Order: C-alpha cells, then structure tokens, then sequence
C-alpha cells in the first residue's frame, strides 16, 4: 500500500 | 527471514512537448507486485503478481489516486528544482524517489527509509531515526526547511512504522506460497580450455530467490580474487535470479579450486569442485 | 551521467531447437532514456518487451529486455544499445556460455 499523507512538494 | 516493502518512482521531464514520463514500481522483497506507467493505456495502478489481484476495487481506485498524486508532486518538483539550480527550460531532468519498510523474522518493524534524488544524485533523505532529514546541498536545504515546517517526517514515520508494516504482513500472508518460499540456487561448474596451459572454471548459480547471494573462489582452501571475474546478479525473467563467478587456472590444476555458494535458501553453504 | 553495463544471456541453458528467452540486461546507466534492440543476424527483432524501469542504491537505472527465441547452430543473436554516454551504439553478441 502506497503512502497517502501529503506528498509534500520540494 | 526478514522482509521489505519498497516503492520506486522515476519522473523524467520532456521539455520539447508534454508532461514528464512517470514510472512507479512496488516490490515485496525482490518480487514486483504493482506498476504504473504514464505511457501505458490503463492510467491505473496495475497488478504484477497473482496474490495482489484479489484486492478489491477500493484498493485499485485508491492506489491509482495516490500514485497519480505522487506523479503530480514529481512534476511540480521538476519545475521547482530547475529553478533552484538556475537551469534552462530546454533540458530534460530526472527526479527519483524510493521509500519503504523492513521487518525482521518476527515480522516486527526493523527500519524505514525515504530517499529522493535529482539528476541521479542524492538530494534529500530521511534519517534512520525517521525524524530528521539529510540535505546534500543548499537547494535540498531549502526543501528540508519546507518539510520541517510541514512536519512531513511525522506523517512519513507514522506510515513507515504502521501502515507500511501492516500491509507488508498482509501481502506476505496472501502471497505465502511464493513470498515465503526460498529458491536455493541450482549450482554447477563449467570448464573451458583457453590454451595448452590455461583453463577457465565458471561457477553457476541459477534460478534462485531472493536475489542476495555470495559466490567465492578458493584455491587450496584460501580465498582467491586474482584472476577471477564475478558478474552482476541478473534477472532470469521468471522472477528468479542468476549469477556466475569464473577463475583462470593452469590446465591440470583444476582440483585445487573450490567455488563456495552462500544463499538464504541453503541451510549450509555449498562447495563445488571440478573433479 | 553513467554509461550502461550490458549482459546478453538466455533464461535457460541453451539447446538448439528448444524454445528459450533471449535477455539483454542493461544496468548502471543515467539518465534513463535508452535505446535497446535485440538482433537476429543483424536484423531488429520486432516482438521485444522490457521490464518496468527501476534503480539501484547509486540511483543508476536498470532494465531487462527480452523476447522468446529458439536458438540454432547458425543464427547469431545480439543486443544493440544506444545512450547519451555512447558515441555510437554498442553491440554485444550473445554467447551461450555466459
Ligand atoms: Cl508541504
Ligand atoms: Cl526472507
Ligand atoms: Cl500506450
Ligand atoms: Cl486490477
Ligand atoms: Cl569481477
Ligand atoms: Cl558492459
Ligand atoms: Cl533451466
Ligand atoms: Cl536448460
Ligand atoms: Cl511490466
Ligand atoms: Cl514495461
Ligand atoms: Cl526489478
Ligand atoms: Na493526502
Ligand atoms: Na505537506
Ligand atoms: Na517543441
Ligand atoms: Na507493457
Ligand atoms: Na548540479
Ligand atoms: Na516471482
Ligand atoms: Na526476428
Ligand atoms: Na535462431
């Protein structure tokens, strides 16, 4: 299962 | 033994026209089980192992939503990092991300990780404490400050120690027949004349899983690395792996040389000798 | 940038007349854009598939290209690779012993 929490931009 | 679940993501920008190419792969140990490719027709996360096909529509819809969200973050980042590095809009660039979790033989959390790279070099990585970041340069330092302010590490830690491990365990059970089976290497030696006075002995390990293996040559019971060649472990294409190690020896002295094979599927290492 | 390593090999120890799989494993390269063809007597084989792009601890990429083939005594097989790091395509002949 993939991580769901926000994929914070760099 | 120990186990891991890992996801790998690559985005490659396309300055001439359109959006980045995006490829995502999920693994349990050395078994690929899902993929997404922006160039493919489905635009969905797709199964690549039989034991994940049983997951229902909510799983596939959710994994498709999340993987597309990963892709959009990467797209944004390609633009942002081009700016951090004062680079031209005319060139193609790459972002790569890998994260996942390991468990021990008791299936309890061992470690987690999240690594990010730009143009093939370290950019920012989560430290082993799952609290701090390692930034390789001043652009990544800007990112680190952003991720500290957004408390990214906290959310990532919660996933890596919880959800990641819980779903890895689910997959290990659902795919037990293969994921919990070790395939010991099938081993043999070949012999090749290379002159009146030299021969090459090649020690083969075939059809093994997982991929980790050690092949070593000894001469009269002592490790030898001179005059040897060890190829990179390579995929067979059927989910197993292959490797060989070779040594050049004086013709007629083959019996002095032994090949030693270590692998998780072997209760004891194997020793091969040309006799 | 990093130039590709290449291994060309069959999935199974080859016997003439027995269907098999011809593999070209390219690894250690960066960036990921790469041209890989499998050749039979110099001609490109049309039905060639590849694995999904993945990468190693040094961030370098790897891919497996593969097709079904039936090895024979006289047919020559090869892998032809082009990449930004190469001034011209690199051709590696299949040797059934490696
Ligand atoms: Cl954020
Ligand atoms: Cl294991
Ligand atoms: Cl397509
Ligand atoms: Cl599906
Ligand atoms: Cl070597
Ligand atoms: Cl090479
Ligand atoms: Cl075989
Ligand atoms: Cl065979
Ligand atoms: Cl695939
Ligand atoms: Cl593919
Ligand atoms: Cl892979
Ligand atoms: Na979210
Ligand atoms: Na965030
Ligand atoms: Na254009
Ligand atoms: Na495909
Ligand atoms: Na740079
Ligand atoms: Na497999
Ligand atoms: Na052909
Ligand atoms: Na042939």
């Amino acid at each position: 299962l993939l991580w769901n929490g926000p994929m914070a931009v760099s | 033994g120990s186990h891991s679940m890992r996801y790998f993501f690559t985005s490659v920008s396309r300055p001439g026209r359109g959006e980045p190419r995006f490829i995502a792969v999920g693994y349990v140990d050395d078994t690929q089980f899902v993929r997404f490719d922006s160039d493919a027709a489905s635009q969905r996360m797709e199964p690549r192992a039989p034991w994940i096909e049983q997951e229902g529509p909510e799983y596939w819809d959710g994994e498709t939503r999340k993987v597309k969200a990963h892709s959009q973050t990467h797209r944004v980042d390609l633009g942002t990092l081009r700016g951090y590095y004062n680079q031209s809009e005319a060139g193609s660039h790459t972002v790569q991300r890998m994260y996942g979790c390991d468990v021990g033989s008791d299936w309890r959390f061992l470690r987690g990780y999240h690594q990010y790279a730009y143009d093939g070099k370290d950019y920012i990585a989560l430290k082993e404490d799952l609290r701090s970041w390692t930034a390789a340069d001043m652009a990544a330092q800007t990112t680190k400050h952003k991720w500290e302010a957004a408390h990214v590490a906290e959310q990532l830690r919660a996933y890596l120690e919880g959800t990641c491990v819980e779903w890895l365990r689910r997959y290990l059970e659902n795919g037990k027949e293969t994921l919990q089976r070790t395939d010991a290497p099938k081993t043999h030696m070949t012999h090749h004349a290379v002159s009146d006075h030299e021969a090459t002995l090649r020690c083969w390990a075939l059809s093994f899983y997982p991929a980790e293996i050690t092949l070593t040559w000894q001469r009269d019971g002592e490790d030898q690395t001179q005059d040897t060649e060890l190829v990179e472990t390579r995929p067979a294409g059927d989910g197993t792996f292959q490797k060989w190690a070779a040594v050049v020896v004086p013709s007629g002295q083959e019996q002095r040389y032994t090949c030693h094979v270590q692998h998780e599927g072997l209760p004891k290492p194997l020793t091969l000798r040309w006799e | 940038q990093r130039t590709p390593k290449i291994q060309v090999y069959s999935r199974h120890p080859a016997e003439n007349g027995k269907s098999n799989f011809l593999n070209c494993y390219v690894s250690g390269f960066h960036p990921s854009d790469i041209e890989v063809d499998l050749l039979k007597n110099g001609e490109r084989i049309e039905k060639v598939e590849h694995s999904d792009l993945s990468f190693s601890k040094d961030w370098s990429f790897y891919l497996l290209y593969y097709t079904e083939f039936t090895p024979t005594e006289k047919d020559e097989y090869a892998c032809r690779v082009n990449h930004v790091t190469l001034s011209q395509p690199k051709i590696v002949k299949w040797d059934r012993d490696m």
